[PDB]
């Protein structure tokens, strides 16, 4: 089990811990979130009582280095940092708990939620994603665009996604026009698993890390993201096997924890309706579509 | 973005520009079998490319053999055509590609613009006009080249004959769209119209009559008539 000690809260926020929160108020003495799962990534995100815009908040993974939270009053924002001493990030950790001032990681023990939704999500892998390689840990916020945003302007600060694009000449073969285009097969399989990704790992753990920068920021350019992975999939008539069997699950859970109240932006009608309905894998997502019926009906 | 009536007058500005019509490529008659069941036989079809503001047509034969042994011809066609023209842009010198080409039905954008991909600097573009380019093959001579085909074709008219050499483009298109008009709502009458007087005579390199100014004055109002009329019997009015 691992810490996140906090310096002090200085401002009325929301913080969030992976899918828990707690509303803290200005100047209580909040000082961190202590037993913390080891073995999975993690996010800390934080909004502000006087501004409900730009969410905002940290990827990290506690086995990297020792992390701990301090507001900035000049940029006026939470900042993660790293901790070089371990000796004196210890006592600062072990004084805290002493005077009980840290909110436990509440994880029920029945409750895989949290592996689910990030299986396939590996801090280096996002740290491609987010490049600033002079930190261990990740920033993303509610209003970061993506590489194909700006595309169609500031590079620093970009969601490095990979670019999917169905009508492109990456995704076509000269010549196969008409096959390319309606079975993504061969974009799928060859220009992207075993050309780009590599492994169906890496890129479900993409398309788990675009849903939750679009779940938990409310980025747009991320569930642009998570909508394209997902569409490339259902539109691909031949499919590893153990890729639907496990999309069917990524995406059963991704839906399950979805705030019921965001299905309106957060889900894209033509895509999930073509994916669900009429894909090539319309038969192939069996407890996704059965959870979509029972809590999304309006949205098909 | 779409052309409409607000943007009509870009067709004949000095931008390159094409209308592409598929309506006539998959074209088939509908019969019983002997066991009573329903069958389609393909006919020879044609993509009918126009440049509005030169008359120069591009008229491409489809052969009924390339439908043989393929599945889901409706949506081929659509394919087929798109590959075609993109092979008609590759043909032209640089000089004459066009910088627009305008699909008279929108279920034609993904199939060209997935062909057009090598020219990104080619606009694909929907319209809101209501065309008649499928009356095309009420041309007789356009219907008689495509029904005669045994192999794959292209065949070039002007389909403005000589009017140029005394109207304008924009008259030119206004005419041919009213000449189409008439004979997409009735071409029984549209075609009386047009050969009713036997003096009038089609040049063999021309595809209407002759008519000097004053007649086409007079055609153009025969062929307005024909189409009010229609109206009023479609909708009881």
């Amino acid at each position: 089990m691992n810490t996140v000690p906090f310096t002090s809260a200085p401002i009325e926020v929301t913080i969030g811990i992976d899918q828990y929160s707690f509303n803290v108020k200005e100047n209580q003495p909040f000082h961190g979130i202590k037993d913390i799962p080891i073995g999975h990534v993690h996010v800390i995100h934080f909004q502000h009582a006087d501004n409900s815009s730009m969410r905002y908040g940290y990827w990290f993974d506690c086995r990297m280095g020792n992390f701990y939270i301090q507001y900035d009053p000049k940029d006026g924002l939470y900042k993660m940092m790293e901790e070089r001493d371990g000796a004196k990030f210890e006592n600062i950790v072990h004084n805290f708990k002493e005077r009980q001032m840290m909110v436990s990681y509440p994880k029920i023990d029945e409750d895989d939620t949290w592996y689910n939704l990030t299986e396939f999500v590996q801090m280096d892998k996002i740290r491609k994603i987010v490049r600033k390689d002079e930190n261990q840990f990740s920033y993303v916020d509610s209003s970061m665009t993506t590489v194909q945003e700006n595309e169609l302007s500031d590079p620093a600060h970009s969601l490095n996604y990979t670019v999917i694009n169905f009508k492109s000449r990456e995704a076509i073969r000269p010549g196969h026009e008409m096959e390319d285009f309606l079975d993504k097969s061969y974009y799928l399989n060859t220009v992207m698993l075993q050309g780009i990704f590599k492994n169906s790992s890496n890129y479900f753990g993409e398309l788990q890390f675009a849903f939750l920068n679009a779940m938990f920021f409310g980025n747009y350019g991320s569930s642009l993201q998570w909508h394209a992975m997902i569409e490339l999939i259902c539109s691909s008539a031949t499919v590893p096997k153990h890729m639907l069997d496990k999309l069917d699950e990524i995406l059963y859970y991704q839906i399950k924890t979805l705030p019921e109240q965001y299905s309106d932006i957060l889900l894209n009608e033509r895509v999930w309706n073509i994916c669900l309905y009429s894909s090539f894998q319309k038969n192939s997502l069996h407890n996704t579509e059965k959870i979509m019926e029972n809590k999304y009906p309006e949205l098909l | 973005g779409a052309m409409n009536s607000s943007n009509y007058a870009e067709l004949f500005n000095n931008d390159i520009k094409l209308f592409v019509d598929d309506t006539n490529v998959y074209r088939v008659t509908v019969h019983k079998t002997f066991e009573g069941n329903v069958a389609t036989k393909a006919i020879n079809g044609c993509i009918f490319t126009l440049n509005p503001k030169t008359g120069h047509l591009f008229l491409k034969i489809i052969h009924t053999s390339v439908w043989a042994g393929q599945k889901r011809l409706s949506q081929l066609a659509k394919w087929k055509t798109a590959e075609e023209v993109s092979a008609l842009v590759r043909s032209l010198p640089k000089e004459e590609q066009p910088k627009q080409i305008i699909v008279t039905r929108k279920a034609m954008l993904d199939p060209l613009e997935v062909h057009m991909l090598d020219f990104p600097n080619i606009a694909i573009r929907p319209t809101e006009l209501r065309l008649p380019f499928s009356a095309a093959m009420s041309i007789d001579k356009l219907s008689d080249v495509v029904m005669k085909a045994t192999e794959p074709q292209m065949v070039l008219f002007n389909i403005y004959d000589d009017w140029l050499d005394r109207i304008s483009s924009y008259t030119a298109f206004s005419r041919l769209t009213l000449l189409l008009r008439a004979l997409k709502t009735n071409e029984e009458s549209a075609k009386m119209i047009l050969l009713s007087d036997p003096t009038i005579t089609i040049k063999s390199y021309h595809l209407w009559p002759s008519f000097t100014d004053e007649q086409w004055i007079t055609i153009e109002s025969q062929m307005r008539d024909l189409i009010l009329t229609e109206y009023g019997r479609k909708y009881n009015v």
